[PDB]
């Protein structure tokens, strides 16, 4: 059987970090 | 200097950020009281005898209930009108059974609004403005009042107040509508009119200053940055407003003066819900709504149907089914 | 399991009446 | 011209901030009892 | 400082960036009919049409290709029930795959126009400003879709060259896929005629090449170019957006 | 083959059109009397 | 100088009342859904569809009058005088309840043509459309549970008829059978509704209190002139009040006016998209997990589960009078008693 | 005529008929 | 609103005829027969003891003279 | 002087008329008759559709 | 469809209304009375 | 001079207080 | 049975608008 | 001094933001098969 | 289920890869 919570773990580590990295990069491009 | 003094100075200064107030030590406390006791009864009370005949009712998150069907029961019938505090409980598993949280959040929530009203009064007067807000805000104090207190009260028991949750506000509009049909009456005709003529008037006014606000600024940024803020220049054209206004439907109900405007708009929706306000104290009293059963009748002396006929079965359906396990004597519900 | 989920978004629109009442911008004059 | 003349800036205040995110949470506060029926 | 509502407002005067929208909006709803189709096969079950049909089992875009002849699969197994022996390039899997080589290509079509936005098609040859020649193209893209409608009307329907529509009893036990004799007299009308179906675009067809050529080859008038503002981009948004919600009460209906 | 439906119904087409020659008749009557 | 510039020049001539390019819609097409109103609620009866005498003539009152809709076997025709239904028999067209088709499907353009002639304006004193976007919502709203509404449900009897007491029998419908209480697009049109109520007191009840100084006498309303540009409210003051009382308070005047455009169309669209969800039987009705639940375990009772057994008392007890083409007369054991209340 | 002429009469022109239908109706001697 | 004295020929005299034109065509019972609606005695024929219920769809003119 | 395509040197023809339109009326009043004869055609669909004009060809049964 | 329908109100009126897309200018004359100027700021006959 | 206005309005406000007193009573026992 | 789907779309609804107005704000306050 | 004398400012670049984005989904091709098991 | 999951997750890193090689700044001069 599939895992209830595997799926939520797997698409929480893909969004967070990835939405941690585009912040920092539209805020650094923005200036230059 | 005293201690007293510098007390008062800071309990009326107005540079610290929310104001405070002599009011406001009654609003603050007492309504902190309420949402500490409201946030932890809706999430795990256990359930209720909303009856008093022996079946507890769920209302609270952990038992089954959603965030559209939780709610704070209200207190039993055989509690009736008598103050329930939690010291004249036995424990507080058996507080919580008869109805408590209710009692407490209904009697705190109430002394906060109207300290609230007279703080809403004092800031005004500690600014120097015109004291007039609290008049406004006196129209949803009612409106709070009468389905808290005042509709209780004439229902003998604290029952029949409204329950503190999403689901259980239609479960006593629903019941009132079978009980005392309150759309067939015309203090409530008079507060659908004053929603709305709210909602009418504010889409109105909202539409015909924001149509004829000067260019200051370019099409590429917001529309927004042209008013800098604490200005004398008046942003929008008043008079071309006006005309286009008065192009639009009428010349004679002009309403030219800005100052006519706001107390037309100041004072549609609160004379709106001051008569429903009325309303629900005097169906409180048993002081029903209309009844127009049986009306029409032909030459002969046979009954004819109408819509008032067909609104009389559905509020004989509500009635023959609200509270299905207590009534057995065929009225007085 | 959703209790959890419906007590974190109550809590979490909670806190951002906390923030947008104590961390605004400044209104700030002329 | 090889670079764009028409490249431009988004901007949005800390207002719309607290106004987008209280109206994602209100939406989802109201919409996650019929999601998870 | 622009709003956030307002970030698309930099394409307006910039063409080839604007066929680079279209190409990746194109290939965003190309993509995602190849993957609906797919998880629809992947999720789909051919064990019995008589009492599980698709309908039963929330099946989407599949209806569609058994709508307009597409009923085999790779798998062997078919709609009715049987099997058929050969399933040829087209098969579900086989379109939806093409759809999605179709996302890619138009992909790879957007990257070149915005990376390459400064042409010379884009310039008035006159006067020297970029501008573009919209009843002209209107022409282009109505004899476009006249040709289209026209050859879908002829060939692909009443199965000249096409292999035909689904066209059923309509007590609904024994429908299958056929070719079309298209009706003209007042029973074309009659929106439970198939015939009407493939007699439509034979007349629509032609009907709008016709127009489309009348617009290549006459220009209008001055009252009607300054009452419409044809020379901004955006009526040519505000009549689109009205032509498409007309279109949707009708398929909704 | 004219049933009474379309009898009927062609009527209303006759109709609609007197009523906008009407209107246009108006316009020309008084528009034109004026200018 | 032709054709189309004197009938511009009339047209758009100022007089004491306004006819333009869309006028010349909106005063014909409408008027007559004032007069079907007013000429069915008066003089004519309802006694053949529904079942139901409401008129003027048959001692109804201004409360209980009501232009009724057709019976359900007129499914969806348009119900035109003449016609397959009616033949130009006037007196059998204003009997099978044509008035109702008559008027609504009338002043469905009579909405069409008010907006045309509050965009023509717009146009012609020239100002920002602004006031046109806002009564596009009351269309939505009015298309959508009287238009679409009847379409898709098997008959134009299932409409909400030109009342007041058909109105709320209408409601009183949505109560006992659709449940459209809990409708989460319902609560974003109470949601707009009431919030822009509760706006408009506030921004009313703040501008003149926060008022300048430029009479003499305590009649504030003396000292307005309309050709001012100074101002007549302080709106540093109103900002700092509202900013200690509540927390969060407004500081630009656009946006405060432009927020009270954008709260209850906000609210009627997001109701209409409902009503829509309504009209196709996609009912925000009973849910999974509680009923599964209270099946097994008796004693559970939450108000939504008494909601549901007060719908059910609703729908079997108002059907059989309120809907005669069903020809259904149910036992009295039948019913849902209550075991004597 | 006028426009306002037209808009004077053609309102106010039924209403006095409508009102006599319902003090008849009212005056009915059922 | 107040330029009006006008004791007029065509005004003033013609509002009482439609008054008892509007008093008639009520209660000489016309507008019964006009648009169709029954009198206090007619609702109810003795073949039919119940409210009437319109049936089928493209006979409706055969049918409702029926009814009546 | 931008960038120069065998493209861009085809279809330039077709993006030369910039802005030339016709003085006077035009194809207006014909216009005109072909949006009344589109609008009656679907006024005649319309009533097909809702067999609020029945005719002999059109059964309108859900049996064909 | 119906949210489409709010879409093109939008962008009918902010197609028409291009040259006022962002505020009245600064000198809208005194053609606002009520019958004055017998023309709604048309110049054909005033 | 001329019949002045709130002489006019006076006697309006009799026209509609005397057909509201005959509408009630026709309202009380008259069908 | 509760929806593990509802759980995900739950998340996802969260946090995909709320970081697409946090790179939005971030820009804007870096320039301010 | 009431401002903060030590506001300063992040900086990412393009580079390393393909390196974070191209990290995250190596890790979660590689860990993905064991969370789901 | 977690075959989409799988392919997803492959797809993306191929796309990060794409748009790693042709999307990248310029290695400009002095
Ligand atoms: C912007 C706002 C505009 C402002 C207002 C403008 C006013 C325009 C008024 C237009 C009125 C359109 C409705 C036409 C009347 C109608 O109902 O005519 C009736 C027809 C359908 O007829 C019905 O069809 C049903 C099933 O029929 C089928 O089955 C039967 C036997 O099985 C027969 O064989 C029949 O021929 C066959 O078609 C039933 O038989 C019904 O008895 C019968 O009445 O509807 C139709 O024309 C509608 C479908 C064609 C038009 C599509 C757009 C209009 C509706 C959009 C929304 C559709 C519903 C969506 C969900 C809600
Ligand atoms: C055919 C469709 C279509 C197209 C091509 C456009 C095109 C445009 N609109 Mg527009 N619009 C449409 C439909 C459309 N609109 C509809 C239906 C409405 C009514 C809701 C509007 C309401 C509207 C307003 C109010 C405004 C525009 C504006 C604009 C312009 C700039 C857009 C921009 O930067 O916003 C950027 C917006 C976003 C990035 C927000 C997107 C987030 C959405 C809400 C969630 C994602 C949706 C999701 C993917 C599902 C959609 C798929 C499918 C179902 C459609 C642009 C010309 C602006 C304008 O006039 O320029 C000044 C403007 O102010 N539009
Ligand atoms: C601008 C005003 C206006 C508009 C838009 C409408 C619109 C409508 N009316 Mg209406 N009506 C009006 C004024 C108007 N009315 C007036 C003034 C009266 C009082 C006499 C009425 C009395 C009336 C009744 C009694 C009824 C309607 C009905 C209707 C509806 C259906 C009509 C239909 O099928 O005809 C379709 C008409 C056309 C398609 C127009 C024909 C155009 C074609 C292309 C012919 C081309 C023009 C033609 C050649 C004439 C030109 C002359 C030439 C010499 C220049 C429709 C919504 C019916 C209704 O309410 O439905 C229940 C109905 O029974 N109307
Ligand atoms: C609420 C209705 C409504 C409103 C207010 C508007 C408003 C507008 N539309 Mg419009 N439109 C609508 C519905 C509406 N539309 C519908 C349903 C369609 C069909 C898809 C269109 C198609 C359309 C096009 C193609 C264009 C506009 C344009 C415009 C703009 C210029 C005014 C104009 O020429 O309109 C025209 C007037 C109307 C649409 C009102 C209808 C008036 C006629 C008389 C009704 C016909 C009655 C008919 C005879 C009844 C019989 C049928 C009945 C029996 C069912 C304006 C913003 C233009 C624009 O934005 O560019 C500048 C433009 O090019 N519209
Ligand atoms: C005021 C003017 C009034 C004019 C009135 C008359 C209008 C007619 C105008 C001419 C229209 C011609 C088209 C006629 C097609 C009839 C369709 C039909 O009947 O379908 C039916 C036919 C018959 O086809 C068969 O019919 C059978 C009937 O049972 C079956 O259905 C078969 O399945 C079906 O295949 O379909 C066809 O085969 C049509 C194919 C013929 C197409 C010819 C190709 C044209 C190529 C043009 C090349 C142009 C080159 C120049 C461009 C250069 C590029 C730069
Ligand atoms: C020019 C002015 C145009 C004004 C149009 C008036 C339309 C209402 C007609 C009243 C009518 O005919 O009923 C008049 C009827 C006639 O009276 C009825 O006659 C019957 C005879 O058998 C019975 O006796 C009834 O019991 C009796 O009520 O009475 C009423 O319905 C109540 C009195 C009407 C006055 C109440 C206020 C009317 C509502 C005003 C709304 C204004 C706000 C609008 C918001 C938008
Ligand atoms: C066991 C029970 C646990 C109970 C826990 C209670 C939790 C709730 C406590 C409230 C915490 C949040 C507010 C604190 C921040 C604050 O004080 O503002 C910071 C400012 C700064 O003032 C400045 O404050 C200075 C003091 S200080 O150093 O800055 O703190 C002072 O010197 C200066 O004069 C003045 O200008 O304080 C004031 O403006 C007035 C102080 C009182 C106002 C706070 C009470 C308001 C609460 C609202 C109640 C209604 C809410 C209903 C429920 C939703
Ligand atoms: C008058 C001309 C009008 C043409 C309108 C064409 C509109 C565009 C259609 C493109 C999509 C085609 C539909 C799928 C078509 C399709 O699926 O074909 C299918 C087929 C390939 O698949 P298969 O052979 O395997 O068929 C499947 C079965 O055999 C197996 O069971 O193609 C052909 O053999 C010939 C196709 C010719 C198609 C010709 C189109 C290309 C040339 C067009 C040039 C026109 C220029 C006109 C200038 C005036
Ligand atoms: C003293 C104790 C009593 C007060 C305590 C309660 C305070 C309530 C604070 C409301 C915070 C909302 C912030 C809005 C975001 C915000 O910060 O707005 C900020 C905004 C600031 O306006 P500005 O002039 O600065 O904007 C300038 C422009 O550039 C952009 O607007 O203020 C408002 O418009 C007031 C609107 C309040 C609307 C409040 C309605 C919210 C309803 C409740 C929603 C949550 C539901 C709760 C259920 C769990
Ligand atoms: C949330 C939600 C929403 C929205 C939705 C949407 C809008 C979706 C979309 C989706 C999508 C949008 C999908 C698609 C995807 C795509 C894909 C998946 C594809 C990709 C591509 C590929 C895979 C390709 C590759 C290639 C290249 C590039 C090169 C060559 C080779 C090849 C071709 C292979 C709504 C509210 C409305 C509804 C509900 C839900
Ligand atoms: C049917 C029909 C038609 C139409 C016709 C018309 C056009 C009509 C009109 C009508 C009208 C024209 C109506 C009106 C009505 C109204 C009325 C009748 C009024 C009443 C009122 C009163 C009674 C008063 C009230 C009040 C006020 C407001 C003031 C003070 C006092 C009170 C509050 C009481 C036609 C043939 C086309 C077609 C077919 C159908
Ligand atoms: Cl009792
Ligand atoms: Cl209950
Ligand atoms: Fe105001």
């Amino acid at each position: 059987e599939v895992n209830i919570y595997g799926l939520t773990a797997t698409a929480l580590f893909i969004i967070i970090p990835t939405s941690f990295l585009l912040i920092l990069y539209v805020k650094t491009a923005s200036t230059q | 200097s005293s201690l007293w003094a510098r007390f008062c100075e800071w309990i009326t200064s107005t540079e610290n950020r929310l104001y405070i107030g002599w009011f406001g030590v009654i609003m603050i406390p007492c309504l902190l009281t309420a949402t500490s006791v409201f946030i932890i009864a809706f999430i795990a009370a256990p359930p209720v005898d909303i009856d008093g005949i022996r079946e507890p009712v769920s209302g609270s998150l952990l038992y089954g209930n959603n965030i559209i069907t939780g709610a704070v029961i209200p207190t039993s019938n055989a509690i009736g009108l008598h103050f329930y505090p939690i010291w004249e409980a036995a424990s507080l598993d058996e507080w919580l059974y008869n109805g408590g949280p209710y009692q407490l959040i209904v009697c705190h929530f109430l002394l906060g609004v109207y300290c609230y009203m007279g703080r809403e009064w004092e800031l005004s007067f500690r600014l120097g403005m015109r004291p007039w807000i609290a008049v406004a805000y006196s129209a949803p104090v009612a409106a709070a009042s009468a389905v808290f207190l005042v509709y209780p009260i004439g229902q003998g028991s604290f029952s029949d107040g409204m329950p503190l949750g999403i689901s259980g506000t239609f479960n006593f509009m629903i019941v009132f509508q079978a009980e005392h049909n309150i759309l067939m009456h015309p203090f409530h005709m008079l507060g659908v009119a004053g929603v709305f003529g709210g909602s009418l008037f504010s889409a109105m006014h909202g539409s015909l200053v924001t149509s004829s606000l000067i260019r200051e600024t370019t099409e590429n940024e917001s529309a927004n940055e042209g008013y800098r803020f604490g200005q004398e220049e008046e942003t929008y054209n008043i008079v071309a407003a006006h005309g286009y206004f008065g192009r639009l439907i009428f010349q004679y109900a002009s309403f030219n003066n800005s100052r006519s405007l706001h107390f037309f708009l100041a004072a549609w929706p609160v004379i709106g819900i001051w008569f429903t306000a009325l309303g629900l104290s005097t169906m409180a009293f048993n002081l029903n709504g209309f009844n127009f059963n049986q009306s029409v009748v032909d030459s002969q002396g046979r009954v004819l149907n109408t819509w008032a006929d067909i609104i009389n079965r559905a509020n004989l359906g509500m009635e023959v089914m609200h509270e299905r396990n207590a009534h057995n004597f065929p009225l007085d519900l | 399991m959703e209790a959890l989920v419906y007590t974190f978004l109550l809590v979490g629109t909670l806190g951002i009446i906390f923030f947008s009442i104590f961390f605004r911008d400044p209104p700030r004059m002329i | 011209a090889r670079p764009n003349p028409n490249k431009q800036v988004v901007e949005l205040n800390r207002t719309s901030l607290y106004w987008g995110l209280l109206l994602i949470f209100v939406l989802a506060v109201l919409f996650s009892s019929y999601i998870f029926n | 400082g622009l709003p956030w509502y307002r970030v698309h407002t930099v394409v307006i005067n910039d063409p080839g960036r604007l066929i680079s929208v279209h190409l990746m909006h194109t290939a965003l709803v190309s993509g995602w009919a190849g993957s609906m189709a797919l998880f629809e096969i992947s999720v789909f079950d051919p064990s019995d049409p008589v009492l599980n049909p698709m309908w039963r089992q929330g099946m989407f875009v599949l209806p569609f290709m058994t709508r307009l002849g597409i009923t085999q699969s790779w798998g062997g197994w078919t709609i009715s029930g049987e099997t058929a022996t050969n399933p040829g390039i087209w098969s579900y899997e086989g379109v939806a795959a093409a759809h999605i080589i179709l996302s890619g290509a138009l992909f790879l079509a957007s990257v070149w126009h915005w990376t390459y936005w400064d042409l010379e098609l884009f310039r008035d040859p006159r006067t020297g400003k970029t501008a573009l020649d919209l009843p002209k193209i209107f022409g282009i893209h109505l004899f476009l879709s006249g040709l289209l409608c026209f050859g879908f009307g002829a060939f692909h329907v009443t199965g000249v060259f096409g292999p035909g529509i689904w066209v059923s009893d309509p007590y609904g036990l024994t429908g299958r896929v056929q070719p079309v004799a298209p009706s003209w007299g007042a029973d074309g009308f009659d929106p439970y005629n198939p015939g009407g179906i493939a007699s439509h675009h034979i007349a629509a067809g032609i009907l709008g090449v016709l127009a489309g050529l009348f617009h290549l080859c006459v220009r209008p008038s001055i009252r009607l170019y300054f009452g419409l503002s044809m020379g901004s981009i955006e009526t040519v948004l505000s009549s689109s957006i009205a032509a498409v919600f007309w279109a949707a009460f009708v398929v909704a209906g | 083959a004219v049933t009474p439906s379309l009898k009927n119904f062609l009527g209303s087409l006759i109709a609609g059109a007197t009523v906008l020659g009407g209107i246009a008749l108006a316009i020309t009557a008084v528009s034109k009397f004026d200018k | 100088r032709t054709w189309f510039d004197d009938a511009d020049d009339w047209l758009r001539q100022d007089r004491f009342v306004f006819v333009g390019w869309s006028g010349l819609l909106l005063f014909p097409c409408a008027y007559f859904a004032l007069g079907g109103w007013l000429t069915g609620t008066t003089f004519v009866t309802s006694w053949y569809t529904h079942g139901l005498a409401t008129s003027y003539l048959e001692g109804c009152n201004f409360l209980t009058a009501a232009v009724s809709t057709p019976a359900n076997s007129m499914a969806h025709s348009l119900l035109f005088v003449w016609g397959p239904e009616a033949q130009g028999d006037f007196t059998r067209w204003c009997q099978l309840g044509g008035l109702w088709a008559f008027v609504a499907l009338h002043g469905a353009f009579g909405l069409i043509g008010f907006m045309l002639r509050q965009f023509e304006i717009a146009r012609s004193v020239n100002l920002r459309p602004y006031n046109a976007i806002a009564f596009s919502a009351p269309i939505a709203v009015f298309v959508s549970v009287f238009l679409i509404y009847p379409l898709g449900q098997s008959g134009w009897f299932f409409a909400p008829s030109f009342g007041v007491a058909a109105i709320f029998r209408f409601i009183l419908f949505f109560q006992g059978f659709h449940n459209w209480t809990l409708n989460p697009f319902h609560m974003m049109g109470v949601a707009g509704v009431l919030g822009a109520a509760l706006l408009c007191a506030i921004h009313g009840a703040t501008v003149e209190n926060t008022l300048f100084e430029d009479g003499d006498g305590a009649n504030t309303f003396r000292a307005f002139n309309p050709t001012q540009a100074e101002e007549t409210y302080s709106m540093v003051t109103a900002n700092r009040f509202w900013s200690q009382i509540f927390g969060v308070a407004f500081s630009n005047k656009r946006w405060l006016h432009f927020f009270m455009l954008l709260v209850p169309v906000t609210g009627l669209w997001m109701s209409a998209i409902g009503v829509v969800g309504l009209a196709l039987n996609l009912r925000a009705y009973d849910f999974v997990s509680q009923e599964i639940r209270a099946a097994e375990d008796p004693e559970f009772e939450t108000f939504y589960t008494k909601n549901i057994l007060l719908n059910e008392g609703i729908r079997a007890w108002m059907a059989a009078q309120d809907q005669p083409h069903e020809r259904l007369v149910f036992p009295e054991e039948v019913l849902p008693r209550g075991n004597a209340l | 005529f006028t426009v306002r002429w037209l808009a004077i009469h053609g309102i106010a022109v039924p209403t006095i008929f409508f009102l006599g239908a319902i003090t008849a109706m009212q005056f009915i001697q059922r | 609103i107040l330029t009006s004295i006008r004791y007029w020929v065509i005004h003033s005299i013609t509002v009482p005829a439609l008054f008892i034109a509007g008093w008639l065509f009520v209660s000489t019972g016309l507008a019964y027969d006009v648009f169709g609606t029954p009198r206090p005695n007619e609702y109810f024929t003795e073949d039919r003891q119940e409210a009437p219920l319109i049936t089928d769809r493209f006979n409706a003119l055969e049918q409702v003279k029926k009814l009546s | 002087p931008g960038l120069v395509t065998p493209l861009g040197t085809l279809l330039r023809p077709l993006n030369s008329e910039a802005g030339k339109v016709l003085p006077g009326w035009g194809t207006t009043v014909l216009m005109a008759v072909f949006i009344l004869l589109f609008a009656a055609f679907l006024l005649i669909i319309l009533e097909i559709y809702n067999s609020s004009l029945i005719l002999d060809d059109v059964s309108m049964s859900w049996e064909t | 469809a119906l949210l489409f329908f709010f879409g093109h109100i939008w962008h009918g009126a902010r197609t028409i209304f291009r040259d006022v897309f962002a505020g009245i200018d600064d000198d809208i004359n005194d053609q606002v009375e009520f019958g004055k100027y017998k023309k709604l700021g048309d110049t054909s006959s005033l | 001079g001329r019949i002045p206005l709130w002489l006019v309005g006076t006697e309006e406000g009799t026209l509609a207080i005397g057909a509201i007193s005959c509408f009630f009573y026709g309202f009380l026992c008259w069908f």
